[PDB]
RNA sequence: AAUGCGCAGAUACCGGGAGGAACGCCGAUGGCGAAGGCAGCCACCUGGUCCACCCGUGACGCUGAGGCGCGAAAGCGUGGGGAGCAAACCGGAUUAGAUACCCGGGUAGUCCACGCCCUAAACGAUGCGCGCUAGGUCUCUGGGUCUCCUGGGGGCCGAAGCUAACGC
């Protein structure tokens, strides 16, 4: 159970540094805007600890958010 | 006396009480309701029951405004969150949309010794 | 001398008149501490995350110079005087690195 | 930071024959450079305490080496220091 | 439940502003440091460390009484700060009592600078270094001919052996 799909096999080739990659990063957020694990996130320890330090770039940047209201119930 | 027909409807939940707070299209106030607005006094208030009628108060209160429609909005864990939305669904009051919205810090004030317990 | 990465976000309520002599204070302020722009990315508003000034967008500016690395920070800090500039964000040059690509 | 260029002036300048990139007086002269360059820091930062750690470590370390040489070429010795500026 | 707070209009809601403290998700199933300990982001300054090449020196090594430095929290001095929290303390309630547990308030303190204090279940309750003794498995990080192999670190199960036992 608890089978979704992975972020990166959605995704093709992308610089895990890019900052301003608006329309690939945001594919890395929840309904919320938090960081999504690595279950789903499909990335590696490595990677994955990159992809944080860049989210958090842009959203400093305004180009990402903090947190969305979850749309629902 | 201002016909509104379309709002907001903010559902405060908390483990003590349920406040409801109808507003017009950009967050302003017409008519609110809450767990002691509604006669029960102690910890009844808290109960989802309290919740529901709080609720359908509120409702009634904003038809009077001639309010059809409304945007859902809850902020809250509490009991009677969930009455709450579901008797602003039976209230003729057309739900336009669900939305949570609670407040949560980014790890600000030290809590208070009761909600620290195990952190 | 090190590679980095200047980045500027502006008011987007200017007209070419403002935003021009903007970009003046801002391309001058580069040559006063010693800032080779080897490149640049003038994207222009977008549709920000959030509101950063009571405004829902902001117009952005990207430099990729070569400065003294001392001088960084008081070059970062200068450009921050400006009211028209919401942000300035400058960040150190790297190798991109490529993921399932 | 000390770099290449830096560090690659100071390690010919010391070798004691062309491609000596380990003897004695060269370890010692590189240590009393990174030495030096953390005697600087240290006078600001002076809560830099674990910095303060790897000072203590290479003085040894340069001490120890020193201590070397100044048994084995006395002369080789008094001259790296006087070609220096340490046990002072 | 009550104290308390609210018609000098509170609670709930929207907008604006001030300020202090902490830093969501990522986060661990982890990482770094000698220990204490260390997680928003950016820049600077700076320490340790691992790997490959096996190029240089050539035993320059190990340990370390005393010395010296570092050392969570609370605490102390001087000055500053003060959102939230909260010893004392002031109240409400519980109780046979209640100098407590629960509730409403609250000062020191918690925060910053500088100086001091030097303690801990400062724990892996396991000084440091080196050599030698089956493997299996998960993982962090580097190299490689990248099934699988090779180095460093983190866990688990287990050969021989050890152990009063537990366990290692
Ligand atoms: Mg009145
Ligand atoms: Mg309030
Ligand atoms: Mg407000
Ligand atoms: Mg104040
Ligand atoms: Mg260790
Ligand atoms: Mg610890
Ligand atoms: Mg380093
Ligand atoms: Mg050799
Ligand atoms: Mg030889
Ligand atoms: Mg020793
Ligand atoms: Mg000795
Ligand atoms: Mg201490
Ligand atoms: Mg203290
Ligand atoms: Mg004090
Ligand atoms: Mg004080
Ligand atoms: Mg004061
Ligand atoms: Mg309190
Ligand atoms: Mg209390
Ligand atoms: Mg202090
Ligand atoms: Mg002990
Ligand atoms: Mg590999
Ligand atoms: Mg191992
Ligand atoms: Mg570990
Ligand atoms: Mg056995
Ligand atoms: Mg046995």
């Amino acid at each position: 159970p608890s089978r979704k799909a992975k972020v990166k096999a959605t995704l093709g080739e992308f610089d895990l540094r890019d900052y301003r990659n608006v329309e690939v990063l945001k594919r890395f957020l929840s309904e919320t805007g938090k960081i999504l694990p690595r279950r789903r996130t499909g990335l590696s320890g490595k990677e994955q600890r990159i992809l944080a330090k860049t989210i958090k770039r842009a959203r400093i940047l305004g180009l990402l958010p903090f947190t969305e209201k979850l749309v629902r119930k | 006396k201002r016909q509104v027909a379309s709002g907001r409807a903010y559902i405060h939940a908390s483990y003590n009480n349920t406040i409801v707070t109808i507003t017009d299209p950009d967050g302003n106030p017409i008519t609110w309701s809450s767990g002691g607005v509604i006669g029960y006094k102690g910890s009844r208030k808290g109960t989802p029951y309290a919740a529901q009628l709080a609720a359908l108060d509120a409702a009634k209160k904003a038809m009077a405004y001639g309010m059809q429609s409304v945007d859902v909005i809850v902020r809250g864990t509490g009991a009677g969150r969930e009455q709450a939305i579901r008797a602003l669904q039976a209230s003729g009051l057309q739900v336009k949309s669900i939305v949570d919205d609670t407040p949560v810090p980014h790890n600000g004030c030290r809590p208070k010794k009761k909600f620290r317990k195990a952190s | 001398m090190r590679r980095y990465e200047v980045n500027i976000v502006l008011n987007p309520n200017l007209d070419q008149s403002q935003l021009a002599l903007e970009k003046e204070i801002i391309q001058r302020a580069l040559e006063n501490y010693g800032a080779r722009v080897e490149k640049v990315e003038e994207l222009g508003l977008r549709r920000l995350a959030y509101p950063i000034a009571k405004d829902p967008q902001g117009y952005f500016l990207w430099y990729q110079v070569e400065m003294p690395e001392d001088r960084v920070n008081d070059l970062a800090r200068e450009l921050r005087i400006r009211d028209n500039v919401r942000r300035v964000m400058v960040v150190k040059s790297q190798e991109p690195f490529l993921a399932n690509a | 930071p000390i770099t290449k260029e830096e560090k690659q002036k100071v390690i010919q300048e010391f070798a004691r024959f062309p491609g000596d990139t380990g003897s004695t007086e060269v370890q010692v002269a590189l240590l009393t450079l990174r030495i030096n360059r953390l005697s600087e820091h240290l006078k600001v930062h002076k809560k830099d305490h674990h910095s303060h750690r790897g000072l203590l470590m290479m003085v040894g370390q340069r001490r120890r080496l020193l201590r070397y040489l100044q048994r084995e070429d006395p002369e080789r010795y008094r001259a790296l220091i006087e070609k220096l500026g340490i046990r002072g």
